C-alpha cells in the first residue's frame, strides 16, 4: 500500500484546525494503510495533537463522510518540527459541484430505503446511493499519485 | 476409503492422509507442498521397501486396518542431495519410563 | 529470559505460562517487559478519546486471563479501583504513566494515605494485586498520549471505585471502546 | 495450512492447522492476536512434553477430527499404560 504512514518515531507537534461548518472526523492511515478514526472537531476548534513525521491522514465529515481539504488539498503529512515549530493543518470546505452538495443535501433529508421514491431520473439514485466513503477515496488517491 | 499416515524423515514427522486408491506419486505431491522437495528427489519407503510411483497405497500395504486414525502407519521420505539419495534415516521417539508399580 | 519477538509472540507465550497448573508471576513480568514495544504490530488496537481513556480488549485468554490496551489522552487518569483478587501486570507499550498506590482505608472516613509513588518508563511492566493495594495510573505528560499493556489473571469486568475524600467504594463494571480492533458503542 | 509442533527432545512435528485447534490451549494461541504474522515461523516449542507423547496427541488430533462428526459408530481410542501418566498431563496442559 503507498499511501500509508511511516514508521518513523520522530514526533512532530501538529494543530488540527477546524474551518469548515462541519463536525471534522479525523482519519490516520495505519501503518497498513488503514483508515483509524480520531476523536471529533467540532466547527472552529483548533487542537494541539501528537503525530509523527511522515504520518498520513485526512479529513471527513463525521456524519456523512463528507470529503474535506487541509491546506487546500487531501491528505496531509506532517514534516519535522522545524525548530520546536508546530506544524498548522487547516481544515477547510473544498468547493463541492453543485451536484454533489445537492446530493449531501438529499442524503440528510431521505432516507436510503427511500431514495427511489424520489421523482427524478434513475441514474441519479444511482448517485445517491454512492455514499462518500474513505475507502473509494484512498483508490483513487493511490492510482493519482502513482500517474506521477 | 482413507489411510492416515506418519511420513517420517529423521526428527520430521508429517502427520496427513490420502484415498487407499491414490499413488506413491500423488503422495510425493503432497511431501512437495510441504517440505519444498519435488518428486523427483523424494524417495518413500514401507520399513525397508522402496515403493514406485505409479503404485496405489493400498497395493503396497497401506489400508484401513493398519493405518487408522488413531494408529497411522509410517513412510520413510529420503531425498536427494545434488547427485545421489540420501540414506533412508528416521530417529525414534523417545522412551516412556517404566511403569509404576502401582499400575501393576 | 525468553525475549519475545513480537507481540504475537509474546501472546502466544503469555497463553503457555497461563496454561500451567502454576503462573509464576515474576516469569510473566519479566517476558512482558522483554518485548520491545513495536507501534506497528499494536497500532490497530490504539484508538483514544478526547475526554477519557480508552480500554480495547485484545484477547480474552481462553477464560483464564484478560489481554487489553488502554490508551491515554493528555492528562487521562484511572480511579482508584481494587482488583477483584486478580493479578494485573501493565506495561508501557508508548509515552509514561505515573502510578500512585494506597493502602486499603479504614472503617472511619478520611483521606486515603498514598503509600508511595513512581512513574513507569516505556517498555517497563508492573505487577499489582489486592495484597500490595490500591492504585490509580495518570498520564501527566500535557503533550503526549500513553498507551500501555494490561494482562489480567482471572478475567474481571467488576472492581471497586474509591473516593480519596473518604475512603468509601462504590462498584463499577468497566465497559471496552473496541474489541479486537472493533468499535463496540 | 500446516503448522510444526516441536517435542522437548527435538522432533518436528507438521501436522494440519485445523488438526491442532482441537487443543484448547493450542486454538487460544493461534485464533487471536497470537497467530503467525507471515514473517513468522509457524512453529510452538513445547519444552516439557516429550516425542513419545506429542506423536500420541497428534494421533488425538486426527482421531478427534476424523470421527467428531460420525453418526453410526467411532472406535476407541487406545492409550498404552506406559503413556497414560504422561499423556493426561499433556492433555490437561493442552485443554483437550
Ligand atoms: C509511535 C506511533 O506511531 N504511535 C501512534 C501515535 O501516537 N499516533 C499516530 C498519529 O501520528 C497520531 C498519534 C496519536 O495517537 N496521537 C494521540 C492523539 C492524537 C490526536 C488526537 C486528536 C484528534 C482530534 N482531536 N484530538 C488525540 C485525541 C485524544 C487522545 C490522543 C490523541 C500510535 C501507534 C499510538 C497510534
Ligand atoms: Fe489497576
Amino acid at each position: 500500500p503507498v499511501l500509508r504512514s511511516v514508521n518513523s518515531r520522530e514526533p512532530s507537534q501538529v494543530i488540527f484546525c477546524n474551518r469548515s461548518p462541519r463536525v471534522v472526523l479525523p482519519v490516520w492511515l495505519n501503518f497498513d494503510g488503514e483508515p483509524q478514526p480520531y476523536p471529533t472537531l467540532p466547527p472552529g476548534t483548533g487542537r494541539r495533537i501528537h503525530s509523527y513525521r511522515g504520518h498520513l491522514w485526512l479529513f471527513r465529515d463525521a456524519g456523512t463522510h463528507d470529503g474535506l481539504l487541509v491546506n487546500q488539498t487531501e491528505l496531509f503529512v506532517p514534516s519535522l518540527n522545524v525548530d520546536g515549530q508546530p506544524i498548522f493543518a487547516n481544515i477547510t470546505l473544498p468547493v463541492y459541484t453543485l451536484k454533489e452538495r445537492c446530493l449531501q443535501v438529499v442524503r440528510s433529508l431521505v432516507k436510503p430505503e427511500n431514495y427511489r421514491r424520489l421523482d427524478i431520473v434513475r441514474s441519479l439514485y444511482e448517485d445517491l446511493e454512492d455514499h462518500p466513503n474513505v475507502q473509494k477515496d484512498l483508490e483513487r488517491l493511490t492510482q493519482e499519485r502513482i500517474a506521477h | 476409503m482413507d489411510v492416515f499416515l506418519m511420513i517420517r524423515r529423521h526428527k520430521t514427522t508429517i502427520f496427513t492422509d490420502a484415498k487407499e486408491s491414490s499413488t506413491v506419486f500423488e503422495l510425493k505431491r503432497i511431501v512437495e507442498g510441504i517440505l519444498k522437495r519435488p518428486p523427483d528427489e523424494q524417495r518413500l519407503y514401507k520399513d525397508d521397501q522402496l515403493l514406485d510411483d505409479g503404485k496405489t497405497l493400498g497395493e503396497c500395504g497401506f489400508t484401513s486396518q493398519t493405518a487408522r486414525p488413531q494408529a497411522p502407519a509410517t513412510v520413510g521420505l529420503a531425498f536427494r542431495a545434488d547427485d545421489t539419495f540420501e540414506a533412508l534415516c528416521i530417529e525414534p521417539f523417545s522412551s516412556p519410563p517404566e511403569l509404576p508399580d502401582v499400575m501393576k | 529470559v525468553l525475549k519475545p519477538r513480537t507481540l504475537a509472540d509474546l501472546i502466544r507465550i503469555l497463553h503457555q505460562l497461563f496454561a500451567g497448573d502454576e503462573v509464576n508471576v515474576e516469569e510473566v513480568q519479566a517476558i512482558m517487559e522483554a518485548y520491545e514495544s513495536d507501534p506497528t504490530e499494536w497500532a490497530m488496537y490504539a484508538k483514544f478519546d478526547q475526554y477519557r481513556y480508552t480500554r480495547n480488549l485484545v484477547d480474552q485468554g481462553n477464560g483464564k486471563f484478560n489481554l487489553m490496551i488502554l490508551c491515554w489522552g493528555e492528562g487521562h487518569g484511572s480511579s482508584i479501583h481494587d482488583h477483584t483478587n486478580s493479578h494485573c501486570f501493565l506495561k508501557m507499550l508508548q509515552g509514561n504513566l505515573k502510578e500512585t498506590l494506597f493502602a486499603w482505608p479504614d472503617k472511619k472516613s478520611n483521606e486515603m494515605v498514598k503509600k508511595s509513588e513512581r512513574v513507569l518508563r516505556e517498555n517497563q511492566c508492573a505487577y499489582i494485586n489486592d495484597s500490595i493495594g490500591l492504585h490509580r495510573v495518570e498520564n501527566i505528560s500535557h503533550t503526549e498520549p500513553a498507551v500501555s499493556l494490561h494482562l489480567y489473571s482471572p478475567p474481571f469486568d467488576t472492581c471497586h471505585a474509591f473516593d480519596q475524600r473518604t475512603g468509601h467504594k462504590n462498584k463499577v463494571t468497566m465497559t471496552f471502546h473496541s474489541k479486537f480492533g472493533i468499535r463496540t458503542p | 495450512m500446516y503448522v510444526k509442533l516441536i517435542s522437548s527432545d527435538g522432533h518436528e512435528f507438521i501436522v494440519k492447522r485445523e488438526h491442532a485447534l482441537t487443543s484448547g490451549t493450542i486454538k487460544a494461541m493461534l485464533s487471536g492476536p497470537g497467530q503467525f504474522a507471515e514473517n513468522e515461523t509457524n512453529e510452538v516449542n513445547f519444552r516439557e512434553i516429550p516425542s513419545h507423547v506429542l506423536s500420541k496427541v497428534c494421533m488425538y488430533f486426527t482421531y478427534k477430527v476424523r470421527y467428531t462428526n460420525s453418526s453410526t459408530e467411532i472406535p476407541e481410542f487406545p492409550i498404552a499404560p506406559e503413556i497414560a501418566l504422561e499423556l493426561l498431563m499433556a492433555a490437561n496442559f493442552l485443554d483437550c
